[PDB]
């Protein structure tokens, strides 16, 4: 009933998150690939009406959601921000995930290392922005994120010191500046050494992206091998069965080869759409994402990451996004006594922002979240009825500061 | 081994039976053919690319969406209008179609310190 | 049937309950702290006084109309009895 | 313009929410359906091209995903926390979901 | 083959359903009951304990 377990000091962990944004475009041609160079397939082909306008159409879709899928993601922010070349960030060490321009398409470490570590009918589209674009996309949000806090996705960016940015984001999670500008270089430290530990476990995975890309690939596969497959005909080429067959006879054993492809290839459509409605569902987590753990801080717990969320950086993948949430995690925490109110010359008192606490003689207030004992005066606690209704309530002093001063 | 081929089953290397000479196999460049229409409201001069294919086998622009014929590129830089790929797309500013390479946006540099 | 087969779910209904479990003891011992990091002890009063002050309401409210409270969620957690002794949207699926 | 209404009383209300989370994990073996363990049926069938492994994979992940399901829902807890015998709570009594 | 084809094409229609409702399903236990959520109307009717 009166026992409360308070941290003494915390911990800043990084931690990564992988999420695909989109897919490969790809189309296909009814006559290159049911028929292939055939005059007759070509004829008997049109006597199925217009089953070759609706899979064009359902392709052409399925590559401008692709494409609006990284649109949305990544291009969030109106202008362009670059870093300043000096770089003075409170002891703060963003070298790894801040772009160079010393290699190529001016990618930074970690995403070059996430980057290494990952004919018949058909095409495969290029998209439309570029990796450098993507690029300087993910700097531009970087170098806002860095200079102007969440500022610049409210408005026109307003730059501020980096430890001072710090401090509202300790102050948003629900602890005073003063224990970050106590324990800056502690701080920065152990940031730069999980930023570091973070490099090195990528460095020796990225399971969710390999996916995607293995899943197209195979059914691509199959759509493939699926033309030398005979559909119970003569054979699986339109060659040697009309230069061995009599055209009344071999227009029957035509319709069996026609039949099969239009089957797979309609197959593979439906199988297209189903996959690219996940694949946005994805992306529209992922755009969310970023406005709501780039642009700013969030309340929602999880959502970025285990633990109380300080800020976030984006990267671009292959095909997608990583996100390195920074979070406050709190440790060695030691056990008080605790209660709900103070009674004081017959007069209830409770804490204004924080929990009464006692080490066994004397009682104290401190934050719900770090350790730090104060005296318990007037300033920091208001008072309510009388201690007669209160359960738990304990008894002790109440300092009020004019008294010892004015005698 | 007179041919070779990769995966796919692909005849894509074969051995002539005269000179012994190991040879390669590419089909010739196929692809598809679209138009870039600045809308029958306003004008009428259209503008084609054909896809993955180089247009020494087809003013005229190399992209790497394929080679675009009938607008000039500009070294220019404009907000996208009607995309075409790779990071380049078109428009209709003047009184002809032309061709530029996307403008993300403008560049601040914030006064940080 | 024909060919046909139903694969048993790697999840027992034993191992869900004792999730359920852990997650119910977590939330009435720890507050919300165990969520973020290790699970912090608080007196159940305290953190219903933390949760009055998350909605915009002073905690001197609960202190001095705990019981009245407290009957009320009784009564409450009743009803619920009441009103399972419904589930269409997971007899649909099946 | 100078009217205000400030609630004077509570209600402690409690609600139910209903959401699924996973199916059956069901099998289907392509060649078993359509032939029903026929010899030259079968020779048939696999003139068909990969149809059934096709629908294999399919239903595969299908049950991949129902028990990830579960367990991204409920194994958000490391340990395995206990109430302590003592059901101290301030007076509210969780005896009938414990 | 038509027929366990359509089968299977329903069921895939059906378990993306699923799964959207287990994505909300985990989100609300990891908002509504490892925390305390500010959002109306999420985590049951009026404001959130
Ligand atoms: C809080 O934790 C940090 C590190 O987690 C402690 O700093 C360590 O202090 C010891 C001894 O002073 C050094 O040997 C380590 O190298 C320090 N680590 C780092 C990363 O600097 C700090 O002392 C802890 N604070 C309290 C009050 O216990
Ligand atoms: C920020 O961190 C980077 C890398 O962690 C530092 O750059 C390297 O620092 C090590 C240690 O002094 C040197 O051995 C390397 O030669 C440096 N360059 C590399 C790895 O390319 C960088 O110095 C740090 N920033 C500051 C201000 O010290
Ligand atoms: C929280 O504080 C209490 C206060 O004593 C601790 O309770 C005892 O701690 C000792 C230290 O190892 C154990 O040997 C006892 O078994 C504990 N229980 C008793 C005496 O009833 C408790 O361990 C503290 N917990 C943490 C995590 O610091
Ligand atoms: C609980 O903390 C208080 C902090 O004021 C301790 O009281 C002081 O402790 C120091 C430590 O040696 C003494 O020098 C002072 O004389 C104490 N009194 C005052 C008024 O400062 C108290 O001793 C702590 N109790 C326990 C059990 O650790
Ligand atoms: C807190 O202080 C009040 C005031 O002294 C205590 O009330 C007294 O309790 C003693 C012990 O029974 C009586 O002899 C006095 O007559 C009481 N006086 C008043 C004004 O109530 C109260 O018991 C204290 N509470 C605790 C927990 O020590
Ligand atoms: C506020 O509402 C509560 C109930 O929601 C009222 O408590 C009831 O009061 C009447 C008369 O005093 C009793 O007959 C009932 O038994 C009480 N109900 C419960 C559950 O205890 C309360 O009176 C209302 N007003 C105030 C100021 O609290
Ligand atoms: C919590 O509620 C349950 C049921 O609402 C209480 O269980 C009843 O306890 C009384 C004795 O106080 C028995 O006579 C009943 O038969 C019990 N009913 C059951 C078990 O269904 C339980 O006592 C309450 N908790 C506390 C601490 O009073
Ligand atoms: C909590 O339990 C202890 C055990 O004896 C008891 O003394 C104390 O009064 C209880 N707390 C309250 C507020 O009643
Ligand atoms: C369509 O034509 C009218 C008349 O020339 C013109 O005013 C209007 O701007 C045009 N709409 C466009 C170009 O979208
Ligand atoms: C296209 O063809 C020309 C001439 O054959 C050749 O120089 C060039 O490398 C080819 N590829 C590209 C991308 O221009
Ligand atoms: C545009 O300017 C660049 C500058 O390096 C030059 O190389 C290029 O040839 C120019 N192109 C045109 C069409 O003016």
């Amino acid at each position: 009933n009166n026992s409360i377990a308070i941290p003494t000091n915390f911990t800043i962990s990084v931690t990564t998150e992988i999420l695909p944004v989109s897919m490969t475009k790809t189309s296909v041609d009814c006559t290159m690939y049911i028929c292939g160079d055939s005059t007759e397939c070509s004829n008997l082909l049109l006597q199925y009406g217009s089953f070759c306008t609706q899979l064009n159409r359902a392709l052409t879709g399925i590559a401008v959601e692709q494409d609006k899928n990284t649109q949305e993601v990544f291009a969030q922010v109106k202008q362009i921000y670059k870093t300043p070349p000096i770089k003075d960030f409170g002891g703060f060490n963003f070298s790894q995930i801040l772009p160079d321009p010393s290699k190529p398409s001016k990618r930074s470490f970690i995403e070059d290392l996430l980057f290494n570590k990952v004919f018949n009918g058909l095409t495969v589209l290029p998209p439309l922005l570029t990796d450098e674009m993507i690029a300087q996309y993910t700097s531009a949000l970087l170098a806002g994120t860095i200079t102007s806090g969440w500022t610049f996705g409210a408005g026109a960016a307003l730059q501020i010191p980096f430890a001072m940015q710090m401090a509202y984001r300790f102050n948003g999670i629900g602890v005073t500046q003063n224990v970050l500008y106590e324990n800056q270089k502690l701080i920065a430290n152990q940031f730069n050494s999980a930023i570091g530990k973070i490099q090195d476990s990528l460095s020796s995975a990225l399971g969710k992206l390999q996916d995607v890309v293995n899943q197209n690939a195979q059914a691509l596969n199959t759509l493939v091998k699926q033309l030398s497959s005979n559909f119970g005909a003569i054979s699986s080429v339109l060659n040697d069965i009309l230069s061995r067959l009599d055209p009344p006879e071999a227009e029957v054993q035509i319709d069996r080869l026609i039949t099969g492809r239009l089957q797979s290839l309609q197959t593979y459509v439906t199988q297209q759409l189903i996959r690219a409605a996940e694949i946005r569902a994805s992306a529209n987590l992922a755009a969310t994402k970023m406005s709501e753990c780039v642009l700013g801080q969030s309340k929602r717990v999880d959502f970025c990451g285990k633990g109380y969320h300080l800020m976030s950086f984006p990267q671009s993948a292959p095909h997608g996004v990583v996100f390195l949430h920074v979070t406050y995690v709190p440790a060695q925490e030691k056990n008080f006594t605790t209660a709900p109110a103070i009674c004081h010359d017959g007069k209830a008192h409770f804490p204004r922002e924080g929990v009464f606490v006692s080490n066994g003689t004397h009682w104290f207030v401190t934050q719900r979240n770090f350790y730090e004992p104060q005296i318990i005066t007037t300033d920091n606690t208001f008072v309510s009825g009388n201690c007669d209704v209160v359960i738990g309530i304990v008894n002790n002093t109440v300092y009020d500061p004019l008294q010892p001063e004015l005698d | 081994q007179q041919f070779g081929r990769d995966i796919a089953d692909t005849t894509d290397a074969v051995r002539d039976p005269q000179t012994l000479e190991i040879l390669d196999i590419t089909p010739c460049s196929f692809g598809g053919v679209s138009v870039i229409t600045p809308g029958t409201n306003t004008s009428n001069q259209v503008a084609v690319l054909y896809q993955d294919v180089n247009c020494t086998e087809v003013n005229v622009f190399q992209t790497r969406a394929g080679c675009l014929i009938g607008a000039e590129h500009v070294n220019n830089s404009y907000e996208c209008d009607i995309p075409i790929g790779a990071g380049i797309c078109a428009s209709y500013q003047t009184q002809s179609i032309i061709a530029y390479t996307m403008s993300l946006g403008a560049e601040n540099s914030v006064a940080y310190s």
